RNA sequence: AGCCAGGAUGUUGGCUUAGAAGCAGCCAUCAUUUAAAGAAAGCGUAAUAGCUCACUGGUCGAGUCGGCCUGCGCGGAAGAU
RNA sequence: CCUCCUAAAGAGUAACGGAGGAGCACGAAGGUUGGCUAAUCCUGGUCGGACAUCAGGAGGUUAGUGCAAUGGCAUAAGCCA
RNA sequence: GCUCAACGGAUAAAAGGUACUCCGGGGAUAACAGGCUGAUACCGCCCAAGAGUUCAUAUCGACGGCGGUGUUUGGCACCUCGAUGUCGGCUCAUCACAUCCUGGGGCUGAAGUAGGUCCCAAGGGUAUGGCUGUUCGCCAUUUAAAGUGGUACGCGAGCUGG
């Protein structure tokens, strides 16, 4: 989990879902690449 | 600091404006260079302090083929 | 990091930033970057810009900086007193108005061109936008 | 016959490879001096070597100072681990 | 090619151009010729798409105001400053 | 948008490299069988292999895509009785 | 004490604000009459060269002002007699 | 006939020390603390050149950019000069969380053990000595850990006075 102020797709598989009120990526693929905004 | 020092303020500049009447030996300009020249009826001082050589107004005028401002003065 | 070679005065009052840039169309290249902010570029930031746009376009292209940090910015040593003087010159900045193309590019595909003026963007304070050759 | 090797560039210490240290002054004197932390004990985190100052009542110079100090120090080092290799080289060759 | 329409503007100046500006049209002008300078207001979201288009400063265009087919050429356009938008466009008759 | 299929040939392009076979780079970035297939976008390998993708064929049967302009909001946002 | 800027287009206007000068000189460097027009560059020309002196052109006051800076100055306030 | 140049020129004619001091005043004006401020400091974040065999973003992150805190060094001189006692130690604490331990979790360049990093979490806990007036620090040996800060750098009508 990488908390940040911006959070982006970094690759195709990331997709960005906002979660109760706070803006998230998720991938299916890496894990590494899973961030919140915090 | 090298810095600290200006001299007094001289007061220069037009003290007698356009159709101002003016008495003979009036002081119409105070002046560094003949940034205005004297005129008809108005005389140049050696700091080229322009002065009213006739009573009557005050007439800036740009005169001459080198565009200079003239200062001269109408009787009434 | 840009500096003028010689200047006619060594320090310089702080002034006003208010009114919009001169320097508002793409002149030289194709693309520009338009600042929309008001602010002060350093001559520092200018320089990182820059070398933040050059590595993006990869020596292909010609790149200008349309401004110049042409204004020299003072700054009072530490721990020190706030009378005895101005204090000395440390950066030169250039005054940004909105409109003011900061940078211009051409030889460069579009896409790259706006890739690398983003990646410059992020270097610079102030708030800035991507713009085209327009005819007149 | 040894060769001309290129005099390398004595390389800026990172901020990240330093700790710096702030703290008030030996003996002191006045009150002034009791309260405000002018002293500075700049520390390198990979080599374990500290630089101490507190001659400047301000505490930026001292740092400035301290610093300076720092750099002079790890030159130094520098110095004195090229002179031990150097040696272990000579001695090696003194061994023929 | 470029039909463009417009109105005759009632009232000149700073302020009024700022509340055009701000009600999406903007001030701009035809003149040339023997006749008289025609000062008119044009919709701006409809002229930008058009001015998007390189054709639009190279060819004839033609102003329509009051019924009446002007045939005019683009000389000059103002740009807002930091915007894409148009400030005032020159126009001469051709 | 899913879904089913292909996703090749010269070829592993040479070089320089310990090796380099789309993917260490350096560089050229062609043509072929053509429905379409980059001398290759990502994963992967000692390197190959292998797994995806681009583009395309089939199914399906109505809107869809992402920029611009602006209004209002969200995160960014931690302190001591 | 003088000049400029700060100083907000009359005057004036502060700061341990930003820049510079003066504590003189000259019996001509003053008065007047008469006359004259600069810097720099190019080309040619003994010694003579980037640079003396002589021509001619371009040039147009970019020069000069006994000295700081500002304002002036061909009607020259500049240069000769 | 005056560098009366401290140039409206106090005399023709004049350096200093006082911690042995004294009086009159001033918070008009400094040292402490408070306040405003936040350059500096500390703590974040944005961009991503690169390092990381390969691979920017496990972990680092250059050149630059944007904040927060009041938290160091400062700036200011608003409070106090008809007194607001100063570092440290002791005795008592209390709050913050930017968490050192213990609890929960994500990612890992996480096999395990042990780590790294980030998120959540302030319930409780969080060293004895050697040296130095010390705070700090270095060292010795512990400890699950030996947190970072605020509190007039908490606390002298509670102690001490190095
Ligand atoms: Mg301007
Ligand atoms: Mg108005
Ligand atoms: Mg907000
Ligand atoms: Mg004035
Ligand atoms: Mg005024
Ligand atoms: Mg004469
Ligand atoms: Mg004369
Ligand atoms: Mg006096
Ligand atoms: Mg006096
Ligand atoms: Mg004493
Ligand atoms: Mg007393
Ligand atoms: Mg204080
Ligand atoms: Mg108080
Ligand atoms: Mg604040
Ligand atoms: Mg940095
Ligand atoms: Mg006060
Ligand atoms: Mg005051
Ligand atoms: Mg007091
Ligand atoms: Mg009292
Ligand atoms: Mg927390
Ligand atoms: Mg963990
Ligand atoms: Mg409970
Ligand atoms: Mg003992
Ligand atoms: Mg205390
Ligand atoms: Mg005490
Ligand atoms: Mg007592
Ligand atoms: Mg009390
Ligand atoms: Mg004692
Ligand atoms: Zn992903």
């Amino acid at each position: 989990m990488k908390v940040r102020a911006s959070v982006k797709k970094l690759c195709r598989n990331c997709k960005i879902v906002k979660r109760d009120g706070v803006i998230r990526v998720i991938c299916s693929a890496e894990p590494k690449h899973k961030q919140r905004q915090g | 600091t090298r810095n600290g020092r200006d001299s007094e303020a001289k007061r220069l500049g037009v003290k007698r404006f356009g159709g101002e009447s003016v008495l003979a030996g009036s002081i119409i300009v105070r002046q560094r260079g003949t940034k205005f020249h004297a005129g008809a009826n108005v005389g140049c001082g050696r700091d080229h302090t322009l002065f009213a050589k006739a009573d009557g107004k005050v007439k800036f005028e740009v005169k001459g083929p080198k565009n200079r401002k003239f200062i001269s003065i109408e009787a009434e | 990091m840009l500096q003028p070679k010689r200047t006619k005065f060594r320090k310089m009052h702080k002034g006003r930033n208010r009114g919009l840039a001169q320097g508002t169309d793409v002149s030289f290249g194709s693309f520009g970057l338009k600042a929309v902010g008001r602010g002060r570029l350093t001559a520092r930031q200018i320089e990182a810009a820059r070398r933040a746009m050059t590595r993006a376009v990869k020596r292909q292209g010609k790149i200008w900086i349309r401004v110049f940090p042409d204004k020299p910015i003072t700054e009072k040593p530490l721990a020190v007193r706030m009378g005895k003087g101005k204090g000395n010159v440390e950066y030169w900045v250039a005054l940004i108005q909105p409109g003011k193309v900061l940078y211009e590019m051409d030889g460069v595909p579009e896409e790259l061109a706006r890739e690398a003026f983003k990646l410059a963007a992020a270097k610079l304070p102030i708030k800035t936008t991507f713009v085209t050759k327009t005819v007149m | 016959v040894y060769p001309e090797v290129d005099d390398d560039i004595d390389i800026e210490i990172n901020p990240a490879d330093l700790r710096i240290d702030v703290y008030r002054t030996s003996g002191a004197g006045g009150q002034h001096v009791n309260r405000t932390e002018s002293a500075v004990r700049i520390t390198h985190i990979p080599t374990g070597i500290v630089t101490q100052c507190q001659n400047d009542r301000s505490q930026h110079k001292n740092k400035d100072q301290a610093m300076k100090q720092m750099k002079a120090k790890l030159y130094e080092l520098e110095m004195q681990k090229k002179n031990a290799e150097k040696q272990a080289m000579e001695d090696n060759k003194s061994d023929i | 090619m470029f039909t463009i329409n417009a109105e005759v503007r009632k009232e000149q100046g700073k302020g009024a151009s700022r509340r055009l500006r701000a009600a999406n049209k903007f001030p701009a002008i035809i003149y040339g010729g023997k006749e008289a300078p025609l000062a008119i207001e044009l919709d701006h979201d409809k002229v930008m798409n058009m001015q998007a288009k390189a054709e639009f400063y190279s060819e004839v265009l033609t102003i329509v105001v009051d019924g009446k087919e002007i045939k005019v050429k683009a000389q000059d356009v103002q740009r807002h400053p930091y915007k894409p938008k148009l400030q005032h466009i020159d126009f001469v008759r051709a």
